[PDB]
């Protein structure tokens, strides 16, 4: 499946040694499926593969 | 979580105080004042009739 439109909003942020941070993302697929996710960054790691 | 707040001695009035902890949604506390006692420390001298 593709995705065409996509954006980000953050509503909070701690910089602890834990999970503290979360991200809303809105998007329009194609069709139904799987999709992996993957960050652009070292400074940041996502939990969700 | 430690709050502290300052209310005028007035009886009968009621006033309000805004809570905010990061991460989550405001809180508001509402507080009245019924009555004050003072009491003295009396000691007896003498009595007459």
């Amino acid at each position: 499946p593709s995705v065409t439109d996509m954006s980000c909003e953050v509503p909070a942020c701690t910089h602890s040694s834990d999970f503290g941070g979360v991200a809303i993302i809105k998007y329009t697929a194609s069709k139904k499926g799987k999709c992996a996710v993957h960050s652009m960054t070292n400074a940041v790691t996502i939990r969700e593969a | 979580y430690e709050h502290v707040t300052v209310i005028p001695n007035t009886v009968g009035v009621p006033y309000k105080t805004l809570v905010n902890r990061p991460g989550y949604s405001p809180m508001v506390l509402e507080m009245e004042l019924q009555s004050v006692t003072l009491e003295p420390t009396l000691s007896l001298d003498y009595i007459t009739c």
